[PDB]
């Protein structure tokens, strides 16, 4: 059938988390040296960022206490005029928090009811090494296609 | 502060220390420094600096630029930098600046 | 506790103290600090009655929910509000005759 | 066994064996009195009150 | 009073241990183990810091930090005089053996051994002696105590986080 | 100050406000704790 | 900065005005606030 | 604490519960662009026919009003 | 530790590394990259030597760059392509994907 | 004092500067590696534990860069012995050595190697006669320092590394086990005997002892002892160098033509599927005919190079290496009017790929998933950017929960799996079904917990 | 920029918009101004339905980002010109671009400390970034990017 799509086709142990992460981890490793605020936050606190605005606020859409979230004396400026400045033009709603559940780094499980801290620690690197089953049908058209160029070529 | 606005106000890089870093840029990198870096026309030297020592001595123009820096720039950029555009505080420093050309000692 | 006190056992002031604290409990319920009001389920919040000592020392704040499973969701955090009830009555709730312990 | 032989052989020619050293090592241990890199001095004081609590 | 007042924020789990006496870093998704510990130390009158760690701004460097210095990702942890103390597990404990005093108070545990939870009346000795030859087995007609008694069937717990 | 910043301030000086802690319950617990053991102890 | 003058205003807002339209080769660009708006047509009617 | 069941299919997916998750529409369109977020995009999804049954609680009273999904009131 | 100027140096070639291999090659399994970073590394230090510029320096370090990874691109795509024409030589991934997808049907056959 | 002078031997000697001789190159590698090694042991002298040096007496050889051979003697006093009273002397030795190798290089002043000649002359006046006595660093300490902390050479790399690396070939006749004995026990321990110029060539394991019949490859058979490796190594040092040169000049040679055709052609790359020397002379056969090609309107198009003439729906064609030029012109002329509908199908294909790259992205940032796979399965791009839309559109919803166990992938048909981590989706799958899926997998949860809780 | 501002107008048709437009550059050339830029965003749905002059609430809205180089007179008349327009709803004065926000109120030290030509010579979308920008956009104008993305695409081709 087609010759091209076994030689582009790299086979793979395990795809990855997302496909950069061993070029950032090798590079940052290097940038360090090491022998094997944020910069772009207070440039996001605006009035065209309705995220940013609302990463700092609670459900309702107010501001949560200093002990829960402390901030930079800045920042809290910086957020307290871009959501006054997106809720004047109406990019941002004047009850509420549209991007809430974006913001929540602590997310319980579909089949949970609370998060738990021992989910944390898990690191799980595929040790049995699960073959999923749209895989395997993958590695059956790569290896029919390598003895389909073995018996022409 | 209040000395150190007059200070701004009159001096001309008194805030840019020897490190050539200020402090509002080395806690905003992205904001206080340039975002891109041109290779093209570098103006070099002024030679023209003598006559301005201090910024009460050229108030032609904003933010106390004299008009030997205005040479290849188009007339948008130097109309935006002209007697008009000025801020409130800006023709304010020029009035006075009007009246420390007449009755100063020293520069 | 076993029983639970009338409300002509009790002085007509503190009728009057506990019926300002049910009025100002039922009306911001929703206005509690956020870290709070994220995980309380108010599907299932029911406020029935306050009632209160004679001289309104402490108030007990009477409550329940529609499904009782859900109860053990809602008991911790509403015991995370008793300084905000104190805030609530110190700004909220004029002629006090003391600063009460909720419960 | 042998360097266990050579213990006790040096504590009865001097005195009557007394085993109490064993039972101060469970109720008292090193890094309580401040002695962990110093186990020669820790069995010399427990010998030492041993031989102490038996008169 | 010569400074505004502002929060206490550090990406480092060390600026938490050299300011305070007593921190303690829990999530809100975990009310009740927060909850025994605030009764705990607020019953030995000791000042404590908690830190909630939903809604911070450094919370990948801190759940990181929390994992070396604690082996378990357990939270909360109570840290106490730049040591670590532990989880409720850990607190529970030096409340069974009266030395939750000695922690908050004084930031040290005690290394004495033997138990003080398990006393009659006042607390002596009483037998801690070395016996000679051992032989505490082979008396069989010892000193046993007195009669202890045991449950039948467990009572039905008030609440699931009663204890 | 005017009335709103008057009223803001004695709102923060009520809300975040430094309590007298007089440790009198765990004093009232040492006292039942010893009436306890002289009840046990002595008849 | 390229500034625009009083000669190339009506060009350069009828080429702004045409920025989202419903027949296009080429892929829309994004707003100041990172989303797609509504595309119209030719009279301003929004599809 | 324990993961529910797995599903294999579809076919019998859409007989276990009352819907389906392939639709059959076959909705054909080329919109290259990115598509445009939802205003409230962590919502509970309110499909057409679907009542809102409001229940407003008092001290002497109780009201209950049903409303449909463009705000027509169905019942006084 | 590490030194500051050779910190800042290091923080700009890899930001602009990292555009280069990710977004512009779209080339994911690197192998041996500290070979590469440190031989743009000395020969920014030769040109240093020099004292051509600063920018320019960095333009040319990172055309040399993307030179090597080019060719390691290029040398590992032969040695691919003549893996897979002769069908006589198999990779370890080709081996424990073999060896995975075998056993799994195997388990397939114990149902 | 000697930062700038070692600063500047270092720079001169470096193998990494010598590219166009790889004999220089390696012999200068080893002679780092003899000299890292002989201020190791030369610190481990001044530190306490004095252990017999690998070499006591050797020339070492480095090159230089005309921008000139630097060969310097290393010797050793007769009488050497690991006592305290030698531990003085050898100090003197390396730093005579080290300024021998500096002075040779023309890199130092007279000065400064008069100052070390001074210092090592006053150190063998003060060991006769006992003094006493109650900083900045020397030749030798500074010299560690501006080796380890600048000048290192990069590390060899593990065996990890080098299965994803597609650098460890085997051939499967042997067996498997044959190869994981060879692999195994032969790569973990005794990869340190291996040679650090070694390191750029792939291994394949075969049944015969030779030095490559790919291109730039080795092979190695059945288990060995790793001296045999080593005077294996040692007889045919030269075919394993002309290798790797050639390898690099086919490789160099591939891509100036490639750049060239994408330069003069406007085009953004060469695909190739065949044998390179079957594809060498399309590539210059296309050289020689390239401004017939601007003649035509074959532009601005990635271009394929397969065996059967074809062209794909994606916008490249597929040119076939066997091809002359009197047949050059009917194919040129066969193919002229499908070109701008190739053209036009190339910048959908393009646009429909930064589209939904993106919508993986987005949802990847919304959601944080454990993987996001719609390149596995054979389908039209419509099909991944509406699979992606689709995801991106439900990405807000999904969000309360946490789906770093499960893999979103595209499927044929619906996956849901919980006790792995998988969920694979059709494209076309509408979006509030699975919230109402996930909504009804939290209310059975929260019943579950409801009725434990009061079941206690 | 020394002057910003959104501009929420009515969508009304694509003649009437462009009169609006026209007007409010007429208005400020006329003043002795200069336009740094003016760019449309498109039609989107505001979370806030803004009325009109006869008090009916719309769903749909055009904003415009305008970017002014004006002195204080005159983008005061500009300004009561603008905010009484019968096709604008809302328009926000971004007065906060010379300086940046949280130094006035901020540390008392760093008052006299930044330097006004940093923020004054950029554009606004330089100063307030939008989600899509970033840093690594800013380095790849400068990194020769036409020799670097042509092999981007060598991996989807084919497949």
């Amino acid at each position: 059938g087609r010759e091209g799509w076994l030689f582009g086709q790299q086979v793979q142990l395990h795809y990855h988390r997302f496909p950069d992460e061993q070029l950032i981890t090798n590079l940052s490793r290097w940038r360090t040296g090491e022998t094997v605020p944020s910069p772009e936050v207070y440039m996001k606190l605006n009035y065209k960022n309705p995220a940013t605005i609302s990463r700092f606020l609670t459900r309702t859409g107010h501001m949560y206490p200093a002990d829960i979230l402390p901030l930079n004396p800045e920042a809290v400026v910086k957020l307290r005029v871009a959501k006054a400045q997106a809720i004047r033009i109406g990019l941002y709603p004047r009850f509420g928090n549209p991007f809430w559940f974006r913001s929540q780094k602590f997310r319980p499980k579909a089949y949970q009811e609370n998060y738990d801290p021992t989910t944390y620690s898990t690191k799980r690197t595929v040790e049995h090494f699960a073959y999923n089953w749209v895989q395997t049908d993958r590695i059956r058209r790569y290896f029919r296609e390598l003895e389909a160029v073995h018996t022409s070529g | 502060p209040v000395q150190k606005k007059r200070q701004e106000q009159m001096l001309y890089g008194v805030n840019i220390p020897e490190t050539r870093q200020m402090k509002f840029e080395e806690q905003h990198p992205l904001l206080a420094g340039a975002l891109r870096k041109l290779e093209g026309q570098p103006k070099g030297f002024p030679f023209w600096y003598r006559k301005y020592p201090t910024r009460r001595h050229a108030y032609e123009y904003r933010f106390s630029i004299p008009v030997e820096m205005l040479d290849g720039y188009n007339d948008d950029v130097k109309k935006a930098l002209s007697k008009g555009m000025m801020s409130i505080q800006e023709k304010q420093f020029a009035q006075e600046a009007m009246y420390m050309e007449r009755y100063a000692e020293h520069d | 506790v076993r029983l639970l006190r009338h409300e002509s056992s009790m002085s007509p002031s503190a009728r009057a103290f506990s019926e300002r604290v049910a009025y100002h409990l039922r009306r911001s319920l929703k206005a509690c600090p956020g870290h709070i009001a994220e995980h309380i389920d108010f599907t299932q919040l029911i406020i029935q009655e306050v009632l209160g000592s004679r001289r309104s020392k402490e108030i007990y704040i009477v409550w329940f929910t529609v499904d009782p499973g859900a109860r053990f969701e809602l008991e911790p955090r509403l015991h995370q509000l008793n300084h905000w009830v104190q805030q609530l009555i110190i700004k909220r709730v004029k002629r006090r005759p003391h600063i009460p312990r909720v419960t | 066994e042998a360097q266990a032989l050579v213990q006790r052989t040096l504590e009865c020619i001097s005195r009557p064996v007394s085993a109490a050293s064993r039972q101060l090592s469970r109720t008292i241990t090193a890094e309580a009195v401040g002695l962990d890199n110093a186990p020669g001095h820790y069995t010399n004081f427990l010998e030492w009150m041993g031989r102490l609590t038996e008169t | 009073s010569a400074t505004r007042w502002l929060p206490f924020v550090s990406s480092d789990l060390k600026d938490y241990l050299n300011r305070y006496w007593a921190v303690m870093f829990t999530v809100g998704a975990r009310p009740i183990e927060t909850g025994h510990i605030r009764h705990y130390v607020s019953w030995y009158c000791t000042r404590m810091k908690v830190v909630l760690l939903d809604h911070h701004v450094y919370v990948e460097p801190l759940r990181q930090q929390l994992q070396e210095a604690s082996r378990t990702p357990e939270l909360p942890l109570l840290f106490v005089n730049k040591k670590l103390v532990g989880t409720l597990r850990d607190v529970e404990l030096l409340e069974r053996e009266k030395k939750l005093k000695d922690v908050l108070h004084f930031g040290f545990e005690w290394r004495v051994g033997g138990s003080v939870a398990a006393t009659n009346g006042q607390k002596s000795l009483m037998g801690a002696l070395p016996a000679p030859y051992g032989d505490a087995e082979f008396f069989r007609g010892r000193y046993r105590g007195p009669p202890v008694a045991r449950p039948v069937v467990s009572l039905p717990t008030l609440h699931p986080f009663a204890l | 100050v005017n009335k709103q910043t008057q009223k803001y301030r004695t709102k923060l000086r009520y809300r975040f406000r430094q309590p007298s802690v007089v440790p009198l319950r765990q004093t009232l617990q040492q006292r039942h704790n010893t009436i306890l053991e002289v009840l046990r102890r002595r008849r | 900065i390229n500034y625009v003058p009083h000669a190339q205003l009506r060009e350069h807002i009828d080429k702004e005005l045409d920025k989202y339209v419903a027949g296009k080769n080429e892929p829309y660009p994004l707003n100041f606030v990172g989303q797609m708006p509504f595309l119209e047509d030719g009279d301003g009617n929004i599809v | 604490a324990v993961p529910p069941p797995r599903v294999l299919g579809g076919d019998y997916f859409k007989t276990r519960f009352g819907y389906s998750l392939v639709k059959n529409s076959e909705m054909t369109q080329g919109p290259v662009d990115y598509s445009q977020l939802d205003m409230w995009g962590e919502m509970p999804r309110y499909t057409s026919d679907m009542v809102f049954l409001y229940l407003v609680s008092r001290r002497r009273n109780t009201y209950a009003v049903a409303y449909t999904y463009e705000g027509k009131r169905i019942l006084n | 530790t590490l030194s500051p100027e050779r910190v800042a140096l290091r923080d700009e070639l890899a930001r602009k590394s990292r555009l280069v291999a990710s977004e512009g090659m779209r080339y994911y399994n690197i192998f041996w990259v500290r070979k590469p970073l440190d031989t743009m590394e000395k020969e920014y230090y030769e040109l240093k030597r020099r004292g051509v510029d600063h920018g320019e320096a960095i333009r040319k370090v990172l055309q040399g760059f993307y030179s090597g990874l080019a060719v390691k691109k290029r040398v590992a795509a032969i040695q691919a392509e003549e893996a897979k024409l002769t069908g006589r030589f198999i990779t370890m991934r080709e081996a424990t994907v073999v060896l995975g997808v075998l056993a799994k049907l195997h388990k397939e056959q114990l149902t | 004092m000697y930062k700038k002078a070692l600063h500047s031997f270092f720079l001169k000697v470096h193998p990494d500067f010598f590219h166009h001789n790889r004999s220089q190159q390696t012999v200068n590698e080893s002679s780092v590696a003899r000299l890292n090694e002989l201020l190791s042991w030369a610190k481990a002298f001044k530190s306490g534990h004095l252990q017999p040096p690998p070499s006591s007496s050797f020339t070492l050889t480095f090159y230089r860069k005309p921008d000139t051979i630097i060969q310097s003697t290393f010797e050793l006093p007769s009488n050497f012995a690991p006592s305290d009273n030698h531990r003085g002397t050898v100090e003197r030795a390396v730093n005579k050595f080290l300024r021998d190798l500096l002075r040779r290089a023309a890199c130092i002043d007279s000065v400064t190697e008069s100052i070390s000649e001074a210092e090592d002359a006053t150190a063998a006046r003060a060991e006769a006669k006992p003094l006493r006595r109650r900083g900045p660093k020397s030749l030798l300490d500074e010299a560690v320092e501006s080796m380890t902390v600048q000048w290192s050479l990069t590390p060899a790399p593990t065996l990890q590394e080098l299965i994803e690396a597609d650098q460890i070939l085997f051939s499967r006749d042997l067996s498997p086990l044959q190869s994981a004995a060879a692999l195994s026990t032969l790569q973990r321990h005794l990869g340190e005997l291996n040679y650090s110029a070694w390191e750029s060539m792939p291994v394949i394991v075969s049944n015969q002892f030779s030095i490559g019949d790919l291109t730039g490859t080795i092979t190695i058979p059945w288990d060995f002892t790793p001296e045999q490796f080593h005077s294996f190594m040692a007889h045919n040092e030269k075919g394993v160098a002309r290798c790797r040169e050639v390898a690099i000049q086919y490789a160099s040679t591939i891509e100036q033509l490639i750049a060239e055709l994408c330069t003069a052609l406007e085009l953004d790359d060469i695909l190739v599927s065949c044998s390179h020397q079957d594809a060498l002379r399309l590539m210059e056969l296309l050289h020689r005919n390239r401004e017939l090609l601007i003649q035509y309107g074959l532009s601005k198009l990635t271009l394929e190079v397969g065996n059967r003439h074809a062209t794909r729906a994606n916008g490249v064609v597929i040119i076939n290496c066997s091809l002359t030029s009197e047949q050059l012109r009917p194919w040129l002329k066969a193919i002229s009017p499908k070109l701008p509908l190739q053209q036009r199908l190339y910048e959908l294909s393009k646009q429909m790929l930064e589209s939904t790259l993106w919508h993986l992205k987005e949802f990847r940032t919304m959601v944080e998933p454990g993987g996001v796979d719609a390149f596995s399965n054979d389908c039209t791009y419509a099909e991944r950017l509406q699979w992606s839309k689709e995801l991106f559109r439900i990405g807000p919803s999904l969000a309360p929960w946490d789906w770093s166990e499960m893999t979103f992938v595209l499927s044929p048909d619906v996956d849901i799996d919980w006790a792995n981590g998988l969920l694979a989706l059709p494209y076309n799958f509408d979006g509030d079904a699975l919230v109402r899926y996930v909504e009804e997998v939290q209310q059975e949860a929260k019943s579950r917990k409801r009725e434990e809780l009061l079941a206690a | 920029v020394f002057y910003s501002f959104v501009l929420v107008m009515k969508p009304r048709q694509r003649r009437f918009t462009s009169q609006a437009l026209r007007e409010i550059g007429v208005a400020v050339y006329s003043n002795g101004g200069l336009i740094r830029s003016i760019t449309n965003e498109g039609i989107m749905r505001p979370y806030s339905r803004f009325r009109d002059a006869d008090n009916t609430p719309l769903t749909y809205a055009r904003y415009i980002i305008l970017q002014l180089d004006m002195g204080e007179e005159e983008m005061g008349k500009v300004d009561k010109i603008i905010r009484e327009h019968q096709d604008v709803l809302m328009a926000l004065k971004l007065n906060n671009l010379e300086r940046p926000v949280g130094i006035r109120s901020g540390n008392k030290e760093l008052q006299a400390a930044y330097f006004p030509l940093d923020t004054f010579t950029r554009l606004e979308e330089e100063i307030n970034w939008s989600p899509q920008t970033s840093a690594d956009i800013y380095t790849q104008l400068e990194m020769n990017w036409k020799e670097f993305s042509r092999t981007r695409w060598s991996s989807f081709l084919r497949n």
